[PDB]
């Protein structure tokens, strides 16, 4: 009743399509527990969500470099960003640690008991801040969105997790490419859409030996 | 007529006009039904997945042993460029032998095409083999209807691969089942010979034709052998 | 069948099933390729005679008549196969070498696919458009001997029934005796490279 | 092994005379199960043209041990300056 | 009671004889789908129409070269004609592709939906850009052809078919004698009918080993 991974495989019991995505596809066995499965279905959207953030920043970097704006590669951007950066490495990272486990905390025992935010205990706020579906908060991170409606909250959940799947593909592509060609996506990219006949991934010496 | 040199009692005694083969040759026996018996898939050695192979095993020999004559007789005539017209193991598939420079791309680019697209075709065959005419239900770009497939996943049938669709009655079907698998085990003894003869050769096969009909005493297997190369 | 004299030895004949199309292999099919095949054995014995006799006796004017496999073509040591048409023939025809195989292979096979839809579907294949030539042949019975206008033009075997099977015998038996002529003719050309009168001619002497 | 050689004259001997050997009785073939003096003539598989049991192994048994006892010969032979 | 490809053969159930030129010539037995049989009838035709155009060209520059009129062989006469014309590579190979992309599509839309263009949305005009029949089609491409009348149209749609066959014939039969040869075909013709008994296909060296 549902386009698998597989034409004509068996989809598993755990999976029966309530998902966003949900593709039947887990030889694994993984997210078999109801409790993992939460925590699965939140990995997942918080790895694609941070994916997708990640590939467009990238791919953003990319094209102001190739358009002759100032900028650097996808990889080393940082190492010649903190000569140029007023805030040194050190206090950085643990900045962003502090805050990023106040909300990634605030998130996980959001997780642990839904709606457990929305009792007025930051700054008294209880509509917001309140998990609306299982990887899916409220209140707050819905300023304008259509989330509203069920049909289309569907489709752009499943929109959501086809993108985010599509960008976890791109940014293994970005490193693996990058350690191929030493160069920036959208070069390879120009290279590829210059020369599609002989410039690929097999004529670049490297991974083919 | 019937049977064959090898025969073997009690192989015959579960084989009797019923395959498209059957012509009796099966000396070491390995379609007993008690073979396999029990229950799920199990292994690969019943009747079915055999049939299957054969048969599979058989049209690949036939489109290899079309494809490794084909440019040579044609480069020996004035229809495809001699230049294009070179030995079926120094095309690419054999770099030790030799690659044909003169590509629209890489060779390792055409086999990554090939990868992709015979594994696409490789895979939806397995999965109709395990689940028969599953293919016809998932969404594949508008041509389910030409994936229904047959009760024998190896001859599936439709709109696609019977798009002559003839051999209606049982009796032409049945003709046209013997003239594929016995073509098919031609072809098995062409790929054998094609390889040999190029192993101890280095040459083509029909050059290794031209050889036996113009001196067949003075270039056979006798002198072959105790040649270069073999 | 129209002959019997019970020597199979190897059984090919036994197919367990009997049916007029496919096969190859039905004891209608094998009588009437045995057939067809024994009377184009003694056309080429007859063919491959007769210029040899003719041609020493100057009946002929001799070019090449002692040697039908070098008339043809037929020489082995060329290049690559005693093919007919392609050995050097001394003698220039009328028609060179190649579209003399064009029109006999354009004729033939007229006569084949003729021959053919009268075997698979009797009396349906003189009904279109021949040009006149649909009346010559009418249909019969058996695959390998129609008659009629044509083919029986003189009317020797249309009298009684006794004589046509003794002339069926006859014909079968002459062109079993011809199979074995020119396979004799294939061998003497083959391995000694000269015609078979002249190989009669030396062991008679 | 050309033709006309000492060798290949022991070799087609060797081999035809493990076929007369193995054709009547005379040789533990698939036909002839062997005692300490060769009996009971059982029959199993069949012998596909010629009468007897000269079967595709019994043919390729033969073969293989005209070969073999055609190497002793001939290397027997060579080694002390015959043929 | 119709003349077929081979007399006493059996004609396909799908060739019922309502055809142009429907000999019942079908070994591989295409056409028996319905919308295929409209898909092989309409390239059928326009094979048949480009084919007829073509080898009339090509006799027409053959016979004005044999009587004197500078005109190349038909081998090779667009490599002699760009040298000259005006019009460069790539600017008229492309401009016939729209060209002829714009008729090819508005017939295949025709052929599928007959009349969805007799509806004036191009240039306002209902009879003509109109159908008649599946390959037929009518309005302004009839501007005093007899179509109107029913059995010269039938005799007209049957010389048409055959004179399209044998131009099929006649192009693979030039390719052929021109790779044979390395000359024109009515320079063929004339060699042909000078020597009959001896210039043909088989002296012509190659294609005959
Ligand atoms: C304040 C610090 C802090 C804290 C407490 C956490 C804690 C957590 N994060 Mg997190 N993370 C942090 C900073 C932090 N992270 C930073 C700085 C980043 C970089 C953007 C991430 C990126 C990240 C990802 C991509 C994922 C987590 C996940 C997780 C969970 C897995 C814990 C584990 O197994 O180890 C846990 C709730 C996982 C999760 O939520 O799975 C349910 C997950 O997929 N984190
Ligand atoms: C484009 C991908 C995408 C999609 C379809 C969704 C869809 C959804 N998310 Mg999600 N989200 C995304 C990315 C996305 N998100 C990212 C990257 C983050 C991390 C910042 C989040 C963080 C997030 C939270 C925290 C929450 C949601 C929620 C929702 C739901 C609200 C529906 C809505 O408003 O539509 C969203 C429609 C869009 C996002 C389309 C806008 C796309 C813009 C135009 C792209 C251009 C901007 C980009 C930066 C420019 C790229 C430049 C590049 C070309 C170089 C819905 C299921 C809420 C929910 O489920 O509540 C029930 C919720 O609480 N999401
Ligand atoms: C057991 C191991 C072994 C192996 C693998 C080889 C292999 C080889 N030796 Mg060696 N040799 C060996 C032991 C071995 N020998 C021993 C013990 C001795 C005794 C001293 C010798 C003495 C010897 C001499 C004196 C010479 C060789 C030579 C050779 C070559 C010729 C092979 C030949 O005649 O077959 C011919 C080839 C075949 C029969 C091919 C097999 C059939 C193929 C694989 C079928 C595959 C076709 C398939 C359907 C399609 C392919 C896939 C496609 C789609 C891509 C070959 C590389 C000769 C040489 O150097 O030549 C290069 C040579 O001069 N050898
Ligand atoms: C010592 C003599 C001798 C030997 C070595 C053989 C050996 C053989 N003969 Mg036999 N044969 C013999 C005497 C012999 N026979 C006698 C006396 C007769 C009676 C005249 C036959 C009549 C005979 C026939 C009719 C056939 C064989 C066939 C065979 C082969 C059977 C295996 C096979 O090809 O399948 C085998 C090579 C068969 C064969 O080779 O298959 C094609 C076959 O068709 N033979
Ligand atoms: C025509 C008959 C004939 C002859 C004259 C020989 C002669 C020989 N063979 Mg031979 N052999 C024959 C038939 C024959 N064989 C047959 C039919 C077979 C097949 C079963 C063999 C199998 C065979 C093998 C497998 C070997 C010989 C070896 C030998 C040598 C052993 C004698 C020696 O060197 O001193 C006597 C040597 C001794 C060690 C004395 C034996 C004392 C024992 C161990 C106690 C000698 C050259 C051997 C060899 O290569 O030697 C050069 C060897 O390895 N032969
Ligand atoms: C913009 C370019 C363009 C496009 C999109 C089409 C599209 C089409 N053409 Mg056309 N065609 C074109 C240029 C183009 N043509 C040119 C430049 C020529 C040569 C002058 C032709 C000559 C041509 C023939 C001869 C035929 C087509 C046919 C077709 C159809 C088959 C499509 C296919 O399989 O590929 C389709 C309607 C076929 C068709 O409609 O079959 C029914 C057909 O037989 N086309
Ligand atoms: C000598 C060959 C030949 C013949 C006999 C026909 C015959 C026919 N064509 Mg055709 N036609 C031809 C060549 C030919 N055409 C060529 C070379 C082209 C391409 C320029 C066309 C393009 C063409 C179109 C576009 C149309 C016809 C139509 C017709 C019909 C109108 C009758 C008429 O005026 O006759 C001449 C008739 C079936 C019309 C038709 O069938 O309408 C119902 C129609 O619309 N034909
Ligand atoms: C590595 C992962 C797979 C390991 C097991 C492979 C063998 C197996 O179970 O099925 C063998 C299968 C098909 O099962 C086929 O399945 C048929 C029916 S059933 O599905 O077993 O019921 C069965 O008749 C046949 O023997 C069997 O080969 O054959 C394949 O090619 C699939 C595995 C490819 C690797
Ligand atoms: C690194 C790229 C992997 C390919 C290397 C490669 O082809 O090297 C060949 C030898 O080294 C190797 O085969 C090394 C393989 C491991 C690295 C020489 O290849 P060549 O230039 O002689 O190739 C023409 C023959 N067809
Ligand atoms: C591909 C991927 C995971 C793939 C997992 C797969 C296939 C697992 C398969 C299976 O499990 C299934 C499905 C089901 C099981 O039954 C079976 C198996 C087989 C086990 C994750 C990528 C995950 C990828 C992510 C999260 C990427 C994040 C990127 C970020 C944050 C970028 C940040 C940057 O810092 C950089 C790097 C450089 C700077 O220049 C720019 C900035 C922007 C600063």
């Amino acid at each position: 009743d549902r386009p698998l991974w597989s034409p004509g495989s068996e989809p598993p019991a755990w999976l029966d399509g309530s998902l966003a995505g949900d593709y039947g596809f887990d030889p694994l066995h993984l997210s078999e527990e109801p409790e993992m499965r939460k925590w699965m279905v939140q990995a997942e959207l918080v790895h694609a969500r941070w994916a997708m953030l990640g590939v467009a920043g990238i791919l953003f970097t990319s094209i102001a470099a190739k358009t002759g704006a100032p900028f650097p590669d996808w990889y080393d951007a940082g190492k010649e960003a903190i000569k140029t950066s007023p805030a040194p490495l050190g206090s950085l990272i643990f900045t962003e640690l502090l805050l990023f486990g106040w909300v990634e905390t605030k998130r996980l025992y959001d997780l642990r008991n839904p709606g457990s935010q929305g009792d007025g205990s930051f700054l008294g706020i209880t509509d917001g801040l309140k998990g609306k579906e299982n990887g899916y908060p409220g209140g707050l991170f819905d300023p304008m969105g259509m989330s509203k409606n069920e049909a289309s909250y569907k489709e752009a959940k499943v929109k959501e997790i086809k993108n985010g799947r599509l960008a976890m593909l791109a940014f293994v592509g970005f490193i693996a490419q990058h350690h191929a060609t030493h160069k920036s996506p959208i070069d390879n990219l120009l290279d590829h859409v210059a020369d599609p006949f002989h410039v690929t991934f097999a004529t670049n010496g490297v991974s083919i030996p | 007529d019937f049977l064959y040199v090898g025969s073997d009692a009690a192989a015959l005694k579960y084989l009797d006009g019923t395959l498209p083969g059957d012509y009796g040759f099966d000396p070491l026996g390995l379609l007993d039904p008690s073979v396999s018996g029990g229950k799920g898939e199990g292994g690969f050695v019943n009747p079915r997945w055999l049939q299957y192979s054969e048969v599979i095993h058989a049209r690949w020999a036939m489109l290899g042993a079309a494809g490794c004559i084909a440019p040579e007789i044609l480069g020996k005539a004035g229809v495809i460029p001699a230049e294009t017209a070179v030995d079926w193991f120094r095309t690419g598939v054999i770099p030790p032998a030799g690659v044909y420079k003169n590509f629209w791309a890489d060779p390792f680019t055409l086999f990554f095409i090939e990868v992709v697209a015979i594994q696409f075709a490789e895979l939806k065959r397995l999965q109709d083999y395990k689940n028969p005419g599953s293919q016809s239900r998932q969404y594949f770009l508008g041509l389910e209807g030409l994936f229904k497939g047959s009760d024998n996943p190896a001859y599936p049938g439709g709109p696609f691969f019977n798009f002559a669709n003839f051999g209606k009655t049982e009796e032409e079907m049945k003709k046209l089942k013997l003239n594929e698998i016995k073509n098919g085990r031609l072809a098995m003894l062409a790929m054998f010979g094609y390889g040999a003869q190029a192993v101890i050769t280095g040459d083509g096969p029909f050059d290794n034709l031209l050889a036996h009909l113009a001196d067949p005493t003075g270039n056979n297997l006798i002198t072959n052998l105790g040649g270069k190369f073999g | 069948l129209p002959g019997d004299f019970g020597w199979d030895p190897l059984h090919l004949a036994d197919t367990n099933d009997q049916d007029r199309l496919n096969n190859a292999m039905s004891m209608e099919w094998l009588s009437y390729a045995e057939v067809i095949h024994g009377r184009w054995a003694m056309l080429g014995a007859v063919g491959a005679l007769s210029p040899e006799i003719l041609g020493k006796a100057g009946v002929i004017p001799e070019e090449t008549g002692l040697t039908w496999f070098q008339a043809g073509g037929l020489d082995s040591t060329s290049n690559l196969i005693a093919v007919p048409f392609t050995g050097p023939i001394p003698f220039q025809y009328w028609t060179d070498k190649y579209v003399l195989l064009y029109t006999m292979l354009v004729a033939m096979g007229f006569a084949e696919t003729r021959r053919w839809q009268e075997y698979k579907q009797p009396g349906s294949v003189q009904k279109q458009f021949f040009l006149g030539l649909e009346k010559l042949t009418p249909p019969s019975q058996q695959p390998a001997y129609p008659g009629g206008a044509f083919f029986n033009f003189a009317g020797l075997g249309t009298k009684d029934e006794k004589k046509m099977f003794e002339l069926k015998v006859k014909e079968i038996r002459n062109g079993r005796l011809a199979m074995l002529a020119f396979l004799g003719f294939m061998v003497q050309a083959e391995v000694t490279h000269v015609g078979p009168f002249q190989n009669l001619l030396d062991h008679i002497n | 092994s050309f033709i006309g050689s000492p060798t290949n004259l022991i070799m087609v001997s060797s081999i035809g005379a493990c076929l007369f050997a193995s054709r009547f009785g005379l040789a533990p073939s698939v036909r002839k199960v062997a005692q300490p003096l060769k009996l009971s003539d059982r029959e199993v598989l069949q012998t596909t043209g010629d009468p007897a049991g000269f079967t595709a192994t019994d043919v390729l048994a033969m073969g293989a041990a005209g070969h073999a006892i055609g190497v002793g010969i001939v290397l027997g032979l060579k080694g002390i300056g015959q043929l």
